């Protein structure tokens, strides 16, 4: 397995417009980019308010935000069994897969991903603040 | 009718109950003995 | 960004790592000195601090831990 | 290209990907008469800079206070600058102790 | 039951605007791409220009009429035109400021018009558009005020 | 056919079984408990039928029996109203001298000095004075006796017993199928032509033959004992043609179409009895024969079993428009799948309807001796319209719950539902700013007439003598409707009210019902009134729009209608959900109802209500609505400060219950700020250190000790909060009007 | 909305038609004397105070006039009858029955 790269000729879902879609932010910073093959069209919800029709085969679809790409994300994986894979695309031009990082889901292993921000102790094990005062910035004894 | 009397062991049957008990008896010792301010008798 | 620290009292559950709707956490394997799989947080500057996962944790206690930090568009969960 | 069969993500256009248009701008050059926007354009020219603007606004306003104060307060009349025109409440402290 | 009317913005129904009669009526659209602010190919300044005359004529007869002298006869209109006056001119330091706080950061991505063709950023969107627009805000703004006065004072039908 | 009784027979055992269960209703609660959050549970779990299961059908059933439950209780209540008016009441007194004796239907036990409260009423009679309206609604229905009374009391018993037989058999013995229930269109012909039509008929029948007959007597001097008892009319024909002589004439005129005959009882004379201050009531005889017919046609519109009538259907998929693209289609569905979207719209409806007739009776007193019983016309109003309000707060709440569980975006795609939550926004951002400008032009207003009084400038001030703020389209309205028996309404003898204008009714020396002025004060709090609502509106219209999703949280309805949060994330997400929309609603309707009723107490003891003691009128207050209720100062001094003297002096009277509500209400009111203002995580920390001494002594409970949940906190809060306001006003009210009316 | 990509233009399917048989479908109707009226029309009382009221032309018409009942009324059902035939002829040529 390795990165897809987003094809941007894919089509989108059914949907008559909202107010709830993109804003300037996309325009400025950032926004989200979500794909998924559909085996047949369905009525699905929109994380941004309203019903949209997925496409038989593959979908397209805009959105500002990563917490509205994972909704929507588990809701094709929960209600329709689907396998959506999302971006996250700059005004650059500068698609970055951000998902499947590794391909697989995260509650599954992939055997390959190497764990981060774990702490080899317990949480009962920590320091007191009294010995991280003073570290520069304003710390917690987690680090 | 163990179920009824499982029901009427319940906490809030039960506290209406003890509940209607106590003030029952609280307000007969006040209809009995009115205006006790003070233990003198 | 928020920190998410995640301790050694992970049984490998996965619930967090379900719970989690920012894609912040994964299993990875036999970092833990533990069973089969440990939990990871390798995108926490995606984290927004819901605490989803911590509310998922079975553990006592937690074995996922999130600790508020500096804020931004992400964190703050802002489509704006 | 970006409106072709519902294909609303296009990496070479991102200004209509993202909603980035002018909804009501036109670029036009022609607005003005050519005279009134020299003496307009002339009439801003020492205030067209921020510095500048600040400044007139500054001498402006502390000269307006200054003047309502000294002279615009009495010259609208205001009831602060008449006086009391009486003896005011001086000796009704209270309604027991009627005070000074 | 064809001809639906609400359409989604420049067909894009996950931007989010929902283009509308109020929107998108070409009356609307004619009156608001015709206003000064809109204007993308003229000066900064002489839009401010127009833009304060109208506001600064506007935001007097609020003074004149209701302010707290309004029921002198020949001091009404004088109080309320100074009023305005020094209104304007707090609005022109809140224009200033805006444009030292707003304008440092350039934007990168560009515009288009909901027809296709890229066009220029406004230069008014820039620190000098925007101050030489808030120069010609507070010109403007105070010869509007000044305008109501004389309109105060040579209007045939003024009460 | 389609229309039929469907029901299952003996679906659910009777037995006392799952009453030594609690919680046999939920999967999660039959566990038993281990913390104190499952004895809170039980109850908030109790009634929402739709958890239980996810079946429609026993949802419906449990339902239906419910509602069973309900008018049991309801006729419980009715019964014991009618026989305390039997035992414990100076009806048969009030009868006789209505204009001086007080009401009451209430008599206290002497047992620790309460017999204080047993206030010399009248009548030879000591008890509470009631503000009910029932001593008029009876005398309106020619009760005239307490042995009549009595058996309306036994027969209401007599229909509560069959009210809770019924909900047993119709769950237990027999039970409707889902089919049954999804009639809606039998339904509606029947709940319009029979509950609503033949059950108006029904009253106009005992109007023409028990009621008009009774109070044209009683209106004539005639002792209660010397007039004939309700059958003697029903019987004799000669007696009622003694009254009405169209009576003579038989039943004839209504079959020859001669109905003119019948304008002896059947009038539209409008206004008031001058002899009453109530309405008249053959025109209320004419009103119910009128509505009668109307909901009788009304429902014979949909089609049950033969081919006329309409399918509603048909007509919410015919209903679309080029702006609404598919229009009303997926709508019966919605109102025949989900119960809580009904609960919304009937809610809303009922609660509008109540406030409707809160409005109405006070301007239209339907009762005789009810416009100068002022403080029954006070409570009735303020009842009424409390009623509405919360019933319009609960469609909010179950509109949310609708929106949040039988929701489904397959059965809405781009019809009226789903384009309202696709331009959710503009419609919250449009409400916000008319909030915003409204609370601005409303409460600034006030704001500007307190600066401008406490500076020394009246001139400056929104008032009717400075700047005038003239209501004049309700001014307009008023001129209109007072004019329309010469114009507009030619058959009609008087306007409909006198608050239109004209002159006043006095029963009694004190003013029924007189013409209310709409002035600067009435256009500014009339404005307030808009405010509260519009803010009310935008609280629970924005937790119905966004109780599925946000652009703060995407997933919301997975989360749940009723959760505290999400976190302290993304900021904080505290009461996001739409439940705590409905909490902050309840505020915001507590809010505009307090001011409505205030508006109504102060505008109707100032310019309505008060005493003719010689030719001319002596109000309560002495007209101070005008000139004063233009700043917060004259509300709190003028109306709060001034009219309290009666609640707070009360000490010593059959008034002093109502200084104990009043103290104990501002009590639980400040009691409710320990669970608003506060949170969870304190108390638990407090319950466990308490705990800690109940360990050390050994009497640490097996039911762990729990604090409040976040949800039930905000709960308990509100309610405790919603008690103490209404119940300080309630005293406030009641303890003022009984003294000054 | 798979249609509807520029917000058409002819947003109103304007029908000149409509606006005039409107006018005429009520205005002619409102021409009808009645026994309520005193014999008069509803448009002719209403032009009739029209009138009265354009005799001191700045000076409005007052609360009391009567003025307002008929601008109300004769408007109410003006434009009720030519938004109900815009409706029915739009949906004549469209489907909608
Ligand atoms: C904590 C504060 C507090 C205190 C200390 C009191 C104290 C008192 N109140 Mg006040 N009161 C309070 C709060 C308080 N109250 C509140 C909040 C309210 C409003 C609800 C009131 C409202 C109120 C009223 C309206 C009245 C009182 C009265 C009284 C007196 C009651 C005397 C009595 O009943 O003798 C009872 C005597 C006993 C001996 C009973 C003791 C209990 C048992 C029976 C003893 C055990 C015997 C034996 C072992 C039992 C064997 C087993 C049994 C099952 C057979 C007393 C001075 C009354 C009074 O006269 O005051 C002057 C009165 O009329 N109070
Ligand atoms: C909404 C329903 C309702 C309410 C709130 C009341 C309230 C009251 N009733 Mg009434 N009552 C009702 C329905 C109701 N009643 C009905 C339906 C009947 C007919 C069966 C009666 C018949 C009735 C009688 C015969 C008497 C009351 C009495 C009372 C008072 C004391 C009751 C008591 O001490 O309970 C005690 C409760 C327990 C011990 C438990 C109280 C004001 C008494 C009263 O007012 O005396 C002056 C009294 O003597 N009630
Ligand atoms: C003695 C007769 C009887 C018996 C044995 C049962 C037995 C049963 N019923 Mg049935 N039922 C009956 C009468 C009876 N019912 C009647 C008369 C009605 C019509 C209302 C119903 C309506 C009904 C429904 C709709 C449902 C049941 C259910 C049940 C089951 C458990 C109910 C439970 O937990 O009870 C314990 C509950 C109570 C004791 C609560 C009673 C509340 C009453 C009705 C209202 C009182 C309000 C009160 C005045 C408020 C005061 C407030 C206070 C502050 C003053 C069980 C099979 C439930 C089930 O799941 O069955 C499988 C169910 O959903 N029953
Ligand atoms: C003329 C026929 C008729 C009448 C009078 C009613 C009347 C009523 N229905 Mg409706 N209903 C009808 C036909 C009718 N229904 C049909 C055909 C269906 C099937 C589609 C339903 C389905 C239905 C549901 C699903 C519900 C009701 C409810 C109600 C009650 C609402 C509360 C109210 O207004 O209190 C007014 C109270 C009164 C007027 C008191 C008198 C009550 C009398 C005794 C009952 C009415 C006669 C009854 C319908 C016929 C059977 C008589 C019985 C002896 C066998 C009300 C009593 C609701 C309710 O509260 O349920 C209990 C409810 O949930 N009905
Ligand atoms: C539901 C409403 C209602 C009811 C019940 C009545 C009832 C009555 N009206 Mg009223 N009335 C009403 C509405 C009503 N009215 C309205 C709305 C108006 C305005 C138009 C009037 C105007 C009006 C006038 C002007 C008069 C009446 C009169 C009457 C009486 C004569 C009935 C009659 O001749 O009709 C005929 C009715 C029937 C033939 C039905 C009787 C059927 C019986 C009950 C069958 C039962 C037999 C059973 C199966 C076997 C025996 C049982 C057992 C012994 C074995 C009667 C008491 C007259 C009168 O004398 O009043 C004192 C009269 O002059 N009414
Ligand atoms: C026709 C009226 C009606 C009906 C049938 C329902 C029915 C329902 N509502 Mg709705 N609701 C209504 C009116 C109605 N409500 C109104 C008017 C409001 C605004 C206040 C609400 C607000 C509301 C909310 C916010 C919620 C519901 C929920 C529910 C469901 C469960 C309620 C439950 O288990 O409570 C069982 C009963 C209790 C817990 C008792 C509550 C006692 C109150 C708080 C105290 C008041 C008592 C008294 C008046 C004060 C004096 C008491 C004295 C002792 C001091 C159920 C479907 C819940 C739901 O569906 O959850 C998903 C939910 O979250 N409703
Ligand atoms: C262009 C037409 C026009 C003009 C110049 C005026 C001008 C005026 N009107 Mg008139 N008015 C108009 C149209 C007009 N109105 C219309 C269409 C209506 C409806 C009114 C209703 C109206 C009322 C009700 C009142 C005025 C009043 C006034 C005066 C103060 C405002 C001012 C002279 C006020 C006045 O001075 O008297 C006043 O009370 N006008
Ligand atoms: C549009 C907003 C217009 C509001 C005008 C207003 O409310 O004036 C409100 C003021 C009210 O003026 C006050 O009226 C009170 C009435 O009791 C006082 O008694 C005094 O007359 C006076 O203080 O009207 C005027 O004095 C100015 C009249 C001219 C109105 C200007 C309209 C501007 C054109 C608007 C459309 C473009
Ligand atoms: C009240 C003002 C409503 C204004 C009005 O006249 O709207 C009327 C307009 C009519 O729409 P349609 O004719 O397409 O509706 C057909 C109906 O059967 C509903 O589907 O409704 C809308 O466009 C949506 C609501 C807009 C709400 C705008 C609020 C301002
Ligand atoms: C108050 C109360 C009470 C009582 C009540 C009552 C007493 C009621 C009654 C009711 C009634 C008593 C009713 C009746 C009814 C009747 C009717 C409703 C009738 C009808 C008729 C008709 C509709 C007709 C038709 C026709 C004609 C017209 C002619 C011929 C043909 C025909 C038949 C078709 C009680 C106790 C419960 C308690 C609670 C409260
Ligand atoms: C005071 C308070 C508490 C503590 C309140 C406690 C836990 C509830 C107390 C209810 C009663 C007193 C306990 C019931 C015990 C028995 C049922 C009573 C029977 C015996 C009696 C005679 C004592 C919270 O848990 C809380 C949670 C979230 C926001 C705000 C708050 C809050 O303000
Ligand atoms: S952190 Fe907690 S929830 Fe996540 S895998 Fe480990 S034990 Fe399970």
């Amino acid at each position: 397995w390795t990165v897809p790269t987003l094809n941007p000729d894919t089509p989108s879902p059914i949907f008559g417009g909202s107010t709830g879609g993109l804003l300037r932010k996309a325009q400025t910073e950032e926004f989200y980019v979500i794909t998924w093959e559909a085996k047949k069209e369905q009525i699905f919800e929109m994380p941004t308010g309203g019903a949209a029709i997925m496409r038989q085969g593959p979908n397209l679809l805009k959105f500002g935000k990563k917490e509205q790409c994972l909704a929507l994300t588990t809701q094709l994986r929960n209600k329709f069994k689907l396998t959506p894979c999302f971006y996250r695309v700059f005004p650059d031009g500068k698609v970055q897969y951000l998902h499947p990082a590794d391909g697989v889901y995260p509650e599954k292993v992939n055997a390959g991903r190497v764990g981060a921000n774990q702490n080899m102790r317990r949480i009962g094990q920590n320091v007191n603040p009294i010995k991280v005062k003073f570290s520069g910035r304003m710390m917690s004894p987690a680090e | 009718m163990k179920d009824f009397t499982t029901y009427l062991s319940t906490a809030p049957v039960i506290a209406t109950i003890w509940f209607t008990f106590t003030a029952g008896l609280l307000i007969e010792i006040n209809r009995y003995f009115p205006d006790p301010l003070v233990f003198s008798f | 960004a928020h920190i998410v620290k995640i301790y050694d009292t992970c049984i490998g559950c996965t619930q967090c790592v379900r719970a989690c709707p920012l894609d912040v956490l994964e299993m990875v394997p036999w970092d833990g000195c533990k069973a089969s799989q440990m939990a990871s947080a390798p995108r926490t500057e995606d984290c927004v601090g819901c605490k989803r996962c911590e509310t998922a944790c079975p553990t006592d206690f937690l074995s996922v831990r999130v600790y508020l930090g500096s804020e931004s568009t992400r964190s703050m969960g802002l489509s704006y | 290209k970006y409106g072709e069969n519902s294909r609303y993500f296009d990496l070479q256009d991102m200004e209509n990907t993202t909603g980035s248009w002018d909804m009501y701008g036109v670029d036009e050059k022609k607005r003005y008469p050519d005279n009134q926007a020299k003496f307009f354009t002339q009439a801003t020219d020492i205030i067209s800079r921020r510095e500048s603007l600040r400044a007139l606004v500054a001498l402006s306003g502390i000269a307006a206070i200054v003047t309502y104060g000294l002279k615009g307060a009495k010259d609208a009349d205001l009831p602060i600058t008449k006086g009391p025109q009486t003896t005011g409440e001086n000796g009704k402290g209270g309604s027991v102790r009627s005070r000074l | 039951k064809k001809a639906q009317v609400i359409s989604p913005v420049n067909g894009d129904p996950f931007v989010g605007m929902l283009e509308t009669p109020v929107t998108s009526a070409p009356i609307v659209a004619t009156y608001l791409s015709n206003l000064p602010a809109y204007r993308t190919g003229v000066a900064p300044v002489l839009r401010g220009v127009e833009i304060g005359l109208a506001h600064g004529f506007l935001l007097a007869g609020p003074f004149i009429k209701l302010g707290p002298l309004r029921n002198v006869p020949e001091t009404a209109e004088i109080a309320g035109s100074l009023s305005a006056a020094g209104l304007v001119l707090i609005l022109a330091l809140c224009l200033s400021i805006y444009g030292s706080a707003q304008f440092q950061s350039t934007p990168s991505i560009g515009v288009k018009t909901l027809s296709g063709r890229s066009v220029a950023r406004d230069p008014l969107f820039s620190a000098d558009g925007w101050s030489e627009f808030a120069a010609g805000f507070l010109v403007g703004g105070e010869a509007g005020v000044a305008w109501a006065y004389v309109c105060t004072q040579i209007l045939p039908y003024y009460s | 056919k389609k229309v039929k009784i469907a029901v299952d027979r003996n679906p659910v055992e009777t037995s006392f079984e799952k009453w030594a269960k609690p919680g046999h209703f939920s999967r999660t609660l039959s566990k038993g408990p281990n913390t104190t959050t499952w004895i809170w549970n039980l109850h908030a779990d109790a009634h929402d039928f739709d958890s239980h299961t996810s079946d429609l059908e026993e949802i419906s059933r449990k339902v239906f029996s419910a509602h069973f439950g309900q008018l049991g209780i309801i006729f419980i209540w009715l019964s014991g109203m009618y026989f305390h008016g039997a035992r414990f009441s100076n009806y048969e007194a009030w009868l006789s001298d209505p204009t001086h004796i007080k009401p009451s239907a209430q008599v206290v036990w002497p047992i620790v000095g309460q017999e204080i409260l047993n206030g010399d009423v009248g009548g030879g009679f000591q008890g509470i004075q009631i503000t009910s309206g029932f001593f008029q609604l009876w005398r309106a229905s020619g009760i005239t006796s307490e042995l009549q009374l009595y058996t309306t009391a036994i027969g209401g018993l007599v229909m509560a017993a069959a009210m809770f037989f019924a909900g047993w058999f119709h769950y237990h013995k027999a039970a409707p199928k889902l089919e049954w229930f999804q009639n809606v269109e039998s339904m509606l012909n029947h709940h319009l032509g029979g509950l609503l039509g033949l059950g108006s008929l029904a009253w106009a029948g005992h109007q023409i033959h028990v009621s008009l007959p009774v109070n044209k007597l009683l209106d004539a001097g005639v002792d209660p004992k010397e007039i004939p008892l309700p059958h003697d009319l029903l019987l004799n024909r000669a007696i009622m043609a003694d009254l009405y002589p169209s009576f003579a004439k038989g039943i004839a005129p209504f079959f020859t179409l001669n109905w003119s005959e019948y304008s002896d009882f059947l009038t539209f004379k409008g206004g008031l009895n001058p002899v009453t201050g109530g309405l008249w009531l053959s025109d209320t005889a004419h009103h119910h024969v009128a509505i009668a017919v109307l909901f009788l046609v009304a429902g014979h519109m949909y089609r049950t079993n033969w081919g006329i009538g309409h399918s509603m259907k048909e007509i919410l998929e015919a209903h679309r428009g080029p702006f609404t693209g598919e229009g009303h289609v997926g709508l019966y569905e919605i109102l025949t799948t989900s119960w809580h979207a009904q609960l919304a719209i009937n809610l809303a409806l009922f609660g509008s309807l109540s406030i409707i007739v809160a409005h109405h009776m006070y301007a239209m007193p339907p009762y005789p001796y009810l416009a100068t019983d002022y403080g029954t016309q006070l409570s009735l109003f303020t009842h009424h319209t409390w009623i509405g309000g919360f019933c319009i707060v609960g469609a909010g709440a179950h509109a949310a719950i609708f929106m949040v569980r039988d929701y489904d975006p397959t059965n809405n795609y781009n019809n009226l539902l789903d384009r309202v939550i696709r331009h959710r926004d503009a419609i919250i951002s449009h409400l916000n700013w008319v909030c915003i400008f409204l609370g601005f032009h409303s409460f600034g207003l006030y704001i500007h007439n307190d600066t401008m009084s406490a500076l020394g400038r009246p001139q400056d001030m929104f008032s009717d003598t400075a700047i005038q703020l003239q209501p004049v389209f309700a001014q307009w309205i008023q001129n209109t409707h007072f004019l329309a028996p010469q114009l507009t309404a030619p058959n009609a003898l008087a306007a409909t009210s006198l608050t239109w204008g004209g002159d006043l009714v006095a029963v009694g020396g004190k003013v029924a019902m007189m013409p209310i002025s709409l002035g600067t004060s009435d256009f500014m709090v009339h404005h307030i009134h808009a405010f509260t609502i519009h803010v009310t509106v935008l609280i629970l219209l924005k937790g119905v729009l966004f109780a599925r999703s946000s652009r703060l949280i995407p997933d919301k309805a997975n989360l749940g209608f009723r959760f505290p949060c999400d976190g302290p994330g993304r900021g904080g997400t505290c009461q996001v959900s739409a439940w705590d929309h409905v909490f902050l609603g309840l505020f915001w309707m507590y809010n505009s109802l307090s001011i409505v009723i205030f508006h109504f107490s102060w505008k109707m003891q100032s310019d309505v209500w008060g005493t003719v003691t010689a030719s001319g009128v002596s109000h309560i207050t002495g007209g101070n609505f005008a000139q004063s209720a233009n700043t917060i100062n004259g509300w709190l001094r003028d109306f709060l400060w001034a009219q309290s003297s009666q609640v707070i002096q009360s000490y010593g009277s059959a008034l002093s219950a109502y200084g104990l509500i009043f103290l104990g209400a501002h009590f639980v009111w400040a009691f409710s700020l320990m669970f608003l203002f506060s949170g969870r995580g304190y108390w638990q920390e407090l319950i466990e250190s308490i705990v800690w001494a109940h360990n050390k002594l050994k009497v640490a409970p097996a039911i762990q000790p729990r604090a409040l949940s976040i949800t039930q906190g905000r709960a308990v809060g509100v309610a405790h909060y919603l008690l103490g306001g209404i119940a300080t006003t309630w005293s406030f009210f009641l303890a003022r009007i009984i003294s000054v009316g | 909305e798979a249609s509807n990509k520029s917000f058409p233009r002819d947003w109103v399917k304007t029908d000149p038609l409509v606006p005039v048989l409107g006018f005429a479908g009520w205005t002619i109707p409102a021409n009808i004397g009645v026994s309520a009226f005193g014999g008069q029309s509803l448009f002719g009382l209403f032009t009739q105070s029209i009138g009265e009221n354009l005799a001191h032309f700045p000076t409005g018409p007052a609360l009391d006039d009567k003025f307002w009942l008929y601008l109300i009324t004769y408007h109410l059902g003006l434009f009720l009858t030519i938004t109900l035939g815009q409706i029915g002829v739009q949906g004549r040529k469209q489907g909608y029955w």
